[PDB]
């Protein structure tokens, strides 16, 4: 029934604090834990008057988890559930996975085994990491790694924030992301992806603001995510379990990575304008300028979409708005796939931050999907890697951290067959 | 693929066992299989603690590795177990594995 | 006589709430209340769907099978939800994955025994059992897989009592799921070989019939369901009422199935007029046959006009002339001699109850066994191959302990089923 | 007629409080008060368990034997605790060590004479004595040892009056002690050779039957005890009521014991439904036999379905048709011909009281003599050997003046007892 | 019914003052003796206002017993019952047992014969000593010695604080502990053991505090002990007499030493957090990081456990929580033992110091047991001994105190068969 969550890496933690915020916000549970089953699949009723968090937090520098235990919400989690390794983060996979990151893992696991026990027939762990980091790429790599073995019998949906197409940060980023992909690939169930840059566009083009603090992108994913777990694990006219996803969403064992998209992104101050039609939002979903991912459907044929709706929506409206789409053709779906539209309908409309910059409509569409499109995104990120590896660039930083020419070269070959995979499962009939 | 097997509980001569599937993706080892078998065969008459070991159809040797599990096989659950040995199970058709038989035109 | 409803899956379940929402009122049974029946006739035959315990608590004798708690916990936490004895709820808190294989071989196969258990407690209730009603959708786990199992077991336990199946065959235009043809082809397979009366409904054949035959602009699911439940009430329950010429599941079965496949029908209700205005009352009778026998108005997706009929059963229920009934049916049989198959001198099976749908003056359920439904299993069967060929989302099945020969089997079977049905269209 | 209860040990004692808690209310006897009896029938036969002194003080005629003060000083310092005449309390302030040997040969052997003394004061009470009720646990000192002695003496003093024994045989899964099989094997030995009716209850057969047959989530001991005491009331006291067809300890004995071992039974109560909801009232009768004869619901650990029956005694107590009773019993005897042994044309002993359990409409105590209980003494006997072999905690016995041949004796005896019981399962 | 107690050695006296504190604290008897049978098995209703203790205190330096007759509680005991030998303590067995300790014994006994008479059918003497001391090892050795003969017909449960595995104090410690074991072995009924160091861990890991004063460890044992006598000798739903223990707890005459463990050890300040489940505490009992003894179940198969519960507990909850355990297997119980679980249920929940650092739950589990584990602890402590004896180290300190090469060498051989004993009764089937 439930779904634990492990927010790994400063980022996965910032995004975590965010997604975690939106939560209580739409569940009437003040930062003090108290509200005045349903949603029990994400919150344990420690008694008692409180709620607490049904997740954990893993960063190797204290800085970021520290800030959580300062700002209201400080009261929300258990002093325990926020894991730290005073040591060093290191923007390098190796160190975070092998060398350092190792020391903490046990302890980490312990919670996802201590928190996994306390519950009642769970469904999986929504993992939150930032592909191109040290604690986010490496660590998790083995966290998800140690999970796929300790609970192979569950769902492993990892929600990632993969490398901005041109606006990356770390100098090595690809090293860290070609490595988190190959190690997690054979361990995840469904990997959701939200592109940091391609989200900015949305903040520039669909909300207008050249002042987007990280704290915003987080509010956004913090939204799209709320549409995944939160509301879905919440009763409705067309419920969709976590398993449901991976089933209706992955055509093949590769921990396939769909893309997250939201429909109503419109800025407060617009807040009064006449609302958008069920048809418009539906249509907005097929626009490559509103998908939290720089993977513009440049050719990538969709192969399965899970249209999660929430708010006031008439099933016919959908079983029509989608019909219209199924026949737009310029939206070309894979061949071997007749119908690939999982319509998920929830009741409770979205819930926008009291005064951030999100419109606040009475219905939204968080559609996610597997698109032969990422054939690109992976490509462009793989190429990166080579260029540097081709010269070993910052290689001495990993080797000296318990890695080898193996893990790199052998994780490169890995993704290679991910460029062929995402190519074969499509483009051909 | 996985391996189809018919798991019987030692000392039952009544329950026709329960059919389980076994592979590397489902169960990392015999202890993990046995863990799920404790839940699916959970009892307190034929099995002391539900399921602690798996014995051959005759109870001559207990399996310790998943590599010894063949498709369309028959196994027994034990925990001592002391063996009656209880066979039993019979009789059932081998149609759990596959229907050997078919229909005929009668 | 008697029957024991079966709410397999969510859909089949969601509908349960509507089938029982209705039926009850068509039998004066309030939530937990008793028989408030405006009349005294809505009681002499109730047994068919309830049981005597208290003296004001006639509890629906159905089964609620589902591997997703939230669902039954929405049906049990709403309106009439508190009438079913908890014993009826056979839940499977497991992961109700959308896999036919996950609810038929791996997950459902466990919850089955704890179901059959009850399906026997209800069957061995009392008097004489007739058959079981089965609701579900052939486009999901708990529906097509686990419900299609429930029957394969039922039909081994009482190959005597009948088995009506109400299936929500995968609507064309848009599929409310992705593997749909997988979960479907696999369940139809099980159907063509266990239940002996299937009434296939299409969420979009309904919309249409519900947005143009009922100017209804916002046809919520509740509605569709409601419309459907309206037909299944005319069928069963109805005939368990008096009538100049009454029939019952068997008559319906023994007059509608020329060849053992089981064959699937397509239900159609009579007075289907928009609220206010339309309330034309043009219901003398030629108006009902006008209705029932038109293309649109067939809960099925396919259009009768696209293939002969083998049998038809106008199960009317409202005081009328066995003459203006028996007569009309004829002209109808002659104006359309074209499509109505010939090797059956009188395809039509006129049935006539007395008391009508509570608030209406005259209605008539239509149960057609037309060869047109060929053009649907075709559809389904197509979708399969186009995706089977590439084994699309097959790993979710096999990885659940399935077979590459299992899918082959079903398609073929159900695919042949298309073939045969044509053997009569010609 | 009459009987004189015996609360051996703590358990047997703790239960005394529950057996008397009940029984009294089933006889309108308040703490020290008299007969408030809602009726007038709960008095004409009380004698069976009380004595006339004052005129409002009918004192329970039982014995409280125990070598641990605190216990009886908890039963005597609580609710109904102040109804027993102090003379009844035969305490042994000694060290009530958990050794069968410490309460049967060394410590208990002393306190015995001061017990028999009273067991005679009560027997020679008045009218005619029938037998004695004995409660205890076969997993401790004051229970298995000292109580098992109390009987060996009783059965020498009146080899005429009967001896029902209510033993709490060591539950499987988890034992509430360590030497358990030692204290047990040793007491069963004494049982198979003195008492002639034993009703074996299992703290975990109860939990189960109390946590799933009574959605009861926190089954305190008081409960278990309470459930048990519910059965022992249906047995005795009950039959000492009128009935179309009434029986009494002997009938029960003379219809249930084919072979002198004494044989042990397994009691089962009838209406065992959870409070609010479940209050289904499905108690016409087929519902009671449905109950009583299922696996779960047998206070024993073993499951009947695992071995034929020799005798059965449905001691019903609530107005019913000697037809729907005598009848049901039959089908039951034919649906399960498999397990019910054949060399007894009518295994079942139908008994029928009139007045039911105070607040209920219809109940029926079940006393089964099934060969299934073979698979329990086996258990016990196993545990012994596995530990005897190494003389585990044997020094606590011998060091108390015991014998290495004593343990041998018991095991064998009780071990043979397993053997025999199979002689009929075949 | 009662159980006298003889707190021997400064430590056994400090721990004594502690265990003695917790007492009145949960019996409403202010330090003035007055409260405004039940518990009479530990307190005599002397005069017509007071509650004079039911024990004695034996130290050869005044310092420690002196402090008792300064700090409130000063009023609690009888000026008499606190025995002292102004002379010298000496961290050496010999001197304390033979030479000096001898002089006092008579007098000592006198009280445990004067206090043993005054009562009504007692059950035994809960002895409190510190294995590796002078007054604690030696003295008692002959105290328990002189008891086993004067009251062989009772219970002799000695509650010891055996040598920290690596953090010992005295330089000789082992000499003093291999000697208190061999001399008491043939005299005790059941010897409870609480490891001083392994308790610190609990103060570091399960309560968090690097500031643990001896006064704390004492509050702890002061707790686990309260669960033994206090509450148990106190009415309940499943009473357990002292005899009960030794019976259900010792498989063999060796004064077998079980280990004390407590369940709810959580620090105040945590005091508000939602309480722990009956299942969790039960489970906490099978964790080698919560047992007041550095004898981590490294292999030691339990052979009998006496789960003493107190507070709000449903017998089924137990007769289930234990069932779950009986089938964890990784908790392997001895062979020759089918079921070795003595479930002791009390009513009154625990009673935490007003403001120490103990959580204060409404239910706890003081489970003690005999584990083939101590095969270790004894081993590691025996070896110690040899090393020094092998060179006579501080031998001249005992010899010159009325001992001989005999008592050492012959007490070494003693324990030797305690390393074989604790080995044979287990590890084999
Ligand atoms: N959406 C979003 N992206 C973020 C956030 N914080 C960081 N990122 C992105 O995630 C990556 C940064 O990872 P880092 O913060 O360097 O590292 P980490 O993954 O936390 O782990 P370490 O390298 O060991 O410190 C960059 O691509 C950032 O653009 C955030 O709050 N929201
Ligand atoms: N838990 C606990 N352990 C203590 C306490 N006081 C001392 N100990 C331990 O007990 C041992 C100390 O014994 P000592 O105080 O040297 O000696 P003694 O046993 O009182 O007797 P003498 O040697 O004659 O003074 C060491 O192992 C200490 O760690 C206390 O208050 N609590
Ligand atoms: N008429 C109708 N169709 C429904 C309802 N619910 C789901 N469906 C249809 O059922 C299919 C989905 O299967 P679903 O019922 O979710 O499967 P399951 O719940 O896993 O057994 C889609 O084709 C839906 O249109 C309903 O309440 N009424
Ligand atoms: N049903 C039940 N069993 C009990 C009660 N008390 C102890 N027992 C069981 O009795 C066994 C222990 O023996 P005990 O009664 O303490 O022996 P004694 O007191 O020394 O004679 C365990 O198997 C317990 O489960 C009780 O009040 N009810």
């Amino acid at each position: 029934r439930e779904c634990i969550s492990i927010h790994v890496g400063q980022a996965g933690v910032q995004i975590g604090n965010a997604c975690w915020e939106l939560y209580c916000l739409e569940h009437g549970i003040q930062p003090d834990g108290q509200m005045p089953d349903s949603f029990n699949t994400f919150f344990s009723e420690t008694g008692a008057g409180k709620h607490v968090p049904r997740a954990v937090f893993v960063d190797l520098e204290p800085t970021v988890i520290d800030e959580v235990r300062t700002g209201t919400y400080r009261q929300l989690f258990h002093p325990e559930q926020l894991i730290t390794g005073k040591e060093d983060a290191a923007n390098n996979y190796a160190r975070g996975h092998y060398t350092i990151g190792k020391e903490i893992i046990d302890l980490v696991l312990d919670r996802i085994r201590k928190l996994a026990d306390q519950c009642t027939g769970l469904q999986g762990f929504s993992v939150f990491h930032s592909f191109g980091g040290g604690t986010g790429s490496g660590f998790t790599s083995l966290l998800m790694e140690r999970l796929s073995v300790d609970y192979g019998k569950k769902s492993k949906l990892e929600f990632s924030i993969y490398p901005a197409p041109q606006v990356s940060t770390a100098v090595v980023e690809p090293y860290n992301s070609i490595l988190t992909t190959h190690t997690t690939l054979e361990h995840s169930d469904c990997a959701f992806m939200v592109d940091n840059e391609a989200i900015y566009d949305i903040c520039r083009r669909n909300l207008d603001i050249e002042r987007p603090t990280y704290t915003n992108l987080n509010r956004l994913i913090g939204q799209i995510v709320s549409s995944i777990t939160a509301s879905l694990r919440f009763d409705g006219a067309l419920n969709v379990d976590l398993t449901e996803f991976q089933t209706n969403l992955v055509p093949y064992p590769r921990g396939h990575f769909p893309l997250a998209t939201y429909a109503p992104v419109i800025s407060a101050e617009k807040a009064y304008h006449e609302q958008l039609s069920v048809a418009e939002i539906t249509n907005a979903c097929f626009e490559p300028a509103n998908q939290m991912v720089k993977c513009d459907p440049r050719h990538g044929k969709y192969m399965a979409c899970c249209l999660l709706y929430r708010g006031d929506v008439v099933p016919k409206d959908v079983n029509a708005a989608i019909a219209t789409i199924k026949t737009k053709r310029t939206i070309q779906f894979v061949d071997w796939c007749p119908t690939g539209f999982k319509v998920g309908i929830n009741y409770e409309p979205p819930t926008v931050v009291p005064g951030g910059d999100l419109a606040k409509v009475q219905r939204a569409v968080c559609m996610l999907s597997n698109t032969t499109a990422i054939a690109e995104a992976w490509a462009r990120l793989d190429h990166k890697f080579d260029l540097m590896y081709a010269k070993r660039a910052f290689v001495h930083w990993y080797v000296g951290e318990g890695m080898e020419e193996g893990e790199f070269s052998e994780a490169r070959e890995d993704m290679a067959a991910l460029e062929k995979d995402y190519e074969e499962v499509g483009v051909d009939s | 693929k996985a391996k189809k097997v018919r798991f019987y509980r030692n000392g039952d001569r009544y329950f026709k066992g329960i059919v389980y599937a076994v592979s590397s993706d489902r169960f990392r080892s015999f202890d993990a299989l046995l863990a799920d078998l404790t839940r699916s065969l959970s009892d307190n008459i034929n099995l002391p603690q539900g399921v602690r070991y798996i014995y051959t159809i005759d109870g001559s040797r207990k399996i310790g590795s998943m590599d010894e599990l063949e498709e369309g096989e028959s196994y027994v659950c034990s925990s001592d177990n002391f063996f009656k040995k209880v066979e039993y199970t019979k009789n059932v058709n081998p149609n759990w594995s596959v229907n050997v038989k078919t229909s005929a035109n009668m | 006589r008697e029957i024991v409803h079966i709410q397999a899956g969510q859909c089949g379940n969601q509908i349960g709430a509507k089938f029982w929402e209705v039926i009850s009122d068509e039998h004066g049974i309030d939530p937990t209340g008793s028989y408030h029946g405006d009349s005294d006739l809505q009681l002499e035959r109730i047994n068919v769907y309830y049981n005597e315990a208290a003296g004001n608590k006639y509890v629906p004798r159905a089964i609620l099978v589902d591997l997703e708690p939230g669902t039954m916990d929405s049906v049990r936490s709403g309106p009439f939800g508190q009438i079913f004895r908890p014993d009826n709820f056979v839940f499977g808190q497991s992961g109700a994955g959308n896999n036919w294989a996950k609810g038929h071989y791996t997950e459902g196969a466990e919850l089955v025994d704890s179901v059959l258990d009850v399906v026997r407690k209800e069957s061995e209730s009392c008097d004489c059992l007739q058959g079981f009603q089965l609701t579900h959708s052939l486009g999901g786990g708990t529906g097509s897989g686990m419900g299609t199992l429930l029957i394969s077991k039922i039909r081994e336990e009482y190959p005597d009592r009948i088995m009506n199946t109400f299936s929500v065959v995968p609507s064309p235009k848009v599929s409310d799921t992705v593997v749909e043809p997988y979960n479907a082809t696999l369940s139809v397979h099980q159907l063509v070989e266990n239940t002996d009366e299937t009434y296939c409904i299409d969420n979009e054949a309904l919309y249409d019939i519900c947005f143009r035959t009922l100017k209804l602009t916002t046809p919520t699911y509740g509605d569709l369901n409601h419309l459907v439940s309206a037909t299944m009430s005319g069928v069963t329950t109805c005939l368990r009422f008096p009538g100049q010429l009454n029939a019952d599941l068997r008559k319906l079965a023994v007059n509608m199935v020329p060849f053992p496949r089981l064959h699937f029908f397509m239900p159609g209700f009579a007075p289907l007029t928009s609220r206010g205005s339309q309330q034309y009352r043009a219901l003398t009778v030629p108006e009902l046959t006008q209705q029932m026998f038109d293309a649109k108005n067939m809960m099925a997706a396919c259009d009768p006009r696209h293939g002969r009929y083998l049998t038809v059963a106008a199960v009317f229920r409202g005081r009328m002339s066995m003459k203006e009934v028996d007569e009309q049916m004829l002209n109808v049989q002659n104006k359309n001699s074209s499509y109505f198959v010939e090797w059956i001198p009188n395809n039509v099976k006129t049935a006539v109850c007395d008391i009508p749908p509570r608030g209406l003056k005259m209605s008539a359920t239509f149960i057609g066994n037309s060869t047109a439904i060929q053009e649907l299993f075709k559809r389904i069967s197509e979708q399969f191959t186009a995706m089977f060929r590439r084994k699309a989302f097959l790993h979710w099945y096999t990885g659940e302990g399935m077979d590459e020969m299992e899918f082959t089997e079903a398609e073929s079977n159900m695919n042949d089923l298309v073939s045969e049905y044509q053997q009569y269209q010609d």
